[PDB]
C-alpha cells in the first residue's frame, strides 16, 4: 500500500511527459531507441505488456504490437517464395510498402524489437546473423552451424555449389551434402542444372526479386 | 497488365525440383503462367516445337529453358486440370483452353 | 526546445521511474513467508503493481502469487472471442494464428505476445473451454475442449493410409488445415506409432507403421 | 533368397526416432545383412563400399542409408557378436556364420 500512491504520482509524471512528446516516439527513430535503451538499464520493459504505462500513455506497445502483426503478415505473404527465411532488408522494403507512402516511418531496429517479442508466442520466429545482416525465420526450421555456414556463403551470389562450399569449408563431400539436401527438403533453396560448371543451389531468401507481392494473402 | 512471374526471372525455376513440395508449387506456377502467356497473345493452340522456342519455356537472357521433357509433365498438368487437349495421337501440337 | 527539451525530460521521467524499481524488489524481500496453497490478495496488488510497471516479474516471486488479475480476466474474455474460429478450423489454432487474429479485431490497445501467452497459460486452471499446449516442438497451439488430439492421430491413419504415403503439405490440403498443424499431428502419429518416417529431399514422408504390422 | 519387403518399404532407410519402431528396423536391418554375404560370400569390407552395394543402396529404386546409421546397424552386429575390425579410425570389418 506504500507504492501505490507514489505510482499513481508516476502515472502523471509520464501523463505530462506523454503530451509533451508522444508526436516525439514517431517522428524520431533514435528517440524510441533511446527511450527502450534506458528502461532497460533499469529493469523496466515497455513491451512486455500493452497494460503497462509507458504502453497506455506512450503508444508505444500498439505501435511495436500492431508492427508485430504486419510483419506476420508479409512473412506469410511470401512464404511461398522464400519457404519462410526472409532477409531484414526485404522484410524492411515490404513492411514500408504496406504501411502506405503517406509516412509511418521504421526501421530495422524496429523491426528487430518487434521480432524478439514475437519469439514469447514460441517457435516460430528467429533471427538468423549472416554476414552483415539477419536473416528472419517464420517457419520453424532447423538450423545447424552447419547450415547457417552454408548460408553465408551464399550471402553474395544468391546461390551456392558443392564445390563453392568444400573449397572455404575445407568439408568432404557426404557434409556437403546433406546440408544441401536440408535446405532442399525445407523450401529453403531450388535446384539449378543449367549453371555453368555444377548444380547451382539457389535460395530465394538472397537472390534480389521482390517484384509485386500479390494475390498469395 | 502482363507481368511475368517472379519465378520466370528465378533461374531454378527452369529445373524440375526434387523436392515434392516445391515441385507442385512449380508446376502451379508453371501451369498458370502458360494459361495467361496465351491469353495475352490471344493463342488457343500451338505446336510443342514453337512452345519449347518461344519466350514462354525460354529466357535468353537468363539464359535457362525449360527442357522439353519438363515441358512434357506441365503440358500433361494442365491436361489433366482440363486446360489442354491434344490434338494428335504423337503428342505434337496442342489447343489450349480457358475451360 | 524540442529537438532538445525531449530528452533532458526522459532522464528526468527516468530517474522517477529508477526510483519506482527501487523500491519493488524490497517489497519482494518483505515477503519472507514459507507456504503456498489458496490464492492470497495482498499480492495480487503487489502484481498489478509491477504489470502497470514494467517490472512484471516475480521470475522469483512465483511461488509468492501466479499470473495477473488483468491476464486471468483477459483469458476469460479470450474464451468468448476464440470459440467460433476454433471451430470453422477443427478446434486448434496457432498461438501465432491467434495472435494475428485477436490483434487484428481490435484497431489499438493491441495485445502484447506476453498478454497473448499469459492470459492463456491460466485458461485451463480457470475451467475454460479451451486450452493452451505445447508440443515436441515448442510450438504453441489453442485447442477446445471438446477436441482431442489423440482421437485425431486415428483418422490422420486412414488418410495416409488411403493415400500411400503423405507429407505434411499434401496432409495440410487433404484435410484443409495449416501446414504447421498436419505436421504436428503427423508427428504425434509417429509419437504414438501409427506413423513412420520417409525422409529425403523428396520431402519428409510418413508412411503406415508397417514395421509393427507382417515383421 | 528373397529380399525383405522391408527393404521395399522407402522408411526402412531412414533411422526412426520412435523407439518401438527403431527397434524393429534395426532388428530387420541387422538380419539382412546377415543373409546378404551368404549369397555373395564376401567377409571382408569398409564403409563406403558397403554402400555402393544393393544392401545399403537401393539404387536404381531411390534412396540409400545414411552415414551414421549405417554405424548404428554394424554395432548392433558386432554386440549380437558376428562383426570384426580391422583399423582403429572405424571403417572394415567381418560377418560370421
Amino acid at each position: 500500500a506504500q507504492m501505490s500512491k507514489q505510482l499513481d504520482m508516476f502515472k502523471t509524471n509520464l501523463e505530462e511527459f506523454a503530451s509533451k512528446h508522444k508526436q516525439e516516439i514517431r517522428k524520431n527513430p533514435e528517440f524510441r531507441v533511446q527511450f527502450q535503451d534506458m528502461c532497460a538499464t533499469i529493469g523496466v520493459d515497455p513491451l512486455a505488456s500493452g497494460k503497462g504505462f509507458w504502453s497506455e500513455m506512450l503508444g508505444v506497445g500498439d505501435f511495436y504490437y500492431e508492427l508485430g502483426v504486419q510483419i506476420i503478415e508479409v512473412c506469410l505473404a511470401l512464404k511461398h517464395r522464400n519457404g519462410g527465411l526472409i532477409t531484414l532488408e526485404e522484410l524492411h522494403q515490404q513492411v514500408l510498402k504496406g504501411r502506405g507512402k503517406f509516412a509511418q516511418d521504421v526501421s530495422q531496429d524496429d523491426l528487430i524489437r518487434a521480432i524478439k517479442k514475437l519469439k514469447a508466442l514460441g517457435t516460430g520466429f528467429g533471427i538468423i546473423p549472416v554476414g552483415g545482416t539477419y536473416l528472419i525465420q517464420s517457419v520453424p526450421a532447423e538450423l545447424n552451424m552447419d547450415h547457417t555456414v552454408v548460408l553465408q556463403l551464399a550471402e553474395k551470389n544468391g546461390y551456392v555449389t558443392v564445390s563453392e562450399i568444400k573449397a572455404s569449408l575445407k568439408w568432404e563431400t557426404e557434409r556437403a551434402r546433406q546440408v544441401l539436401e536440408h535446405l532442399l527438403k525445407e523450401g529453403l533453396a531450388w535446384l539449378d542444372l543449367q549453371a555453368p560448371g555444377e548444380a547451382h543451389y539457389w535460395l530465394p531468401a538472397l537472390f534480389t526479386d521482390l517484384y509485386s507481392q500479390e494475390i498469395t494473402a | 497488365s502482363f507481368e511475368w512471374p517472379w519465378q520466370y526471372r528465378f533461374p531454378p525455376f527452369f529445373t524440375l525440383q526434387p523436392n515434392v513440395d516445391t515441385r507442385q508449387k512449380q508446376l502451379a506456377a508453371w501451369c498458370s503462367l502458360v494459361l495467361s502467356f496465351c491469353r495475352l497473345h490471344k493463342q488457343s493452340s500451338m505446336t510443342v516445337m514453337e512452345a519449347q522456342e518461344s519466350p514462354l519455356f525460354n529466357n535468353v537472357k537468363l539464359q535457362r529453358k525449360l527442357p522439353v521433357e519438363s515441358i512434357q509433365i506441365v503440358l500433361e498438368e494442365l491436361r489433366k486440370k482440363g486446360n489442354l487437349e491434344w490434338l494428335d495421337k504423337s503428342k505434337s501440337s496442342f489447343l489450349i483452353m480457358w475451360r | 526546445k524540442n529537438i532538445s527539451e525531449a530528452f533532458e525530460d526522459l532522464s528526468k521521467l527516468m530517474i522517477k521511474a529508477k526510483e519506482m524499481v527501487e523500491l519493488s524488489k524490497s517489497i519482494a524481500n518483505k515477503i519472507k513467508d514459507k507456504q503456498g496453497d489458496i490464492t492470497e490478495d495482498e499480492t495480487i496488488r503487489f502484481k498489478s503493481y509491477l504489470l502497470s510497471m514494467g517490472i512484471a516479474n516475480p521470475v522469483t516471486r512465483e511461488t509468492y502469487g501466479s499470473g495477473t488479475q488483468y491476464h486471468m480476466q483477459l483469458a476469460k474474455q479470450l474464451a468468448g472471442i476464440l470459440q467460433v474460429p476454433l471451430e470453422e478450423r477443427g478446434g486448434i489454432m496457432s498461438l501465432t494464428e491467434v495472435y494475428c487474429l485477436v490483434n487484428r479485431a481490435r484497431g489499438m490497445e493491441l495485445l502484447s505476445p506476453e498478454d497473448l501467452v499469459n492470459a492463456c497459460k491460466m485458461l485451463e486452471a480457470l475451467k475454460l473451454p479451451l486450452r493452451l499446449r505445447v508440443f515436441d516442438s515448442g510450438v504453441m497451439v489453442i485447442e477446445l475442449q471438446s477436441h482431442k488430439e489423440e482421437e485425431m492421430v486415428a483418422s490422420a491413419l486412414e488418410t495416409v493410409s488411403e493415400k500411400g504415403s503423405l507429407t505434411s503439405e499434401e496432409f495440410a490440403k487433404l484435410v484443409g488445415m495449416s501446414v504447421l498443424l498436419a505436421k504436428e499431428r503427423l508427428l504425434l502419429a509417429e509419437k504414438m506409432g501409427h506413423l513412420c518416417r520417409d525422409d529425403s529431399v523428396e520431402g519428409l514422408r510418413f508412411y503406415p507403421n508397417l514395421f509393427m504390422t507382417q515383421s
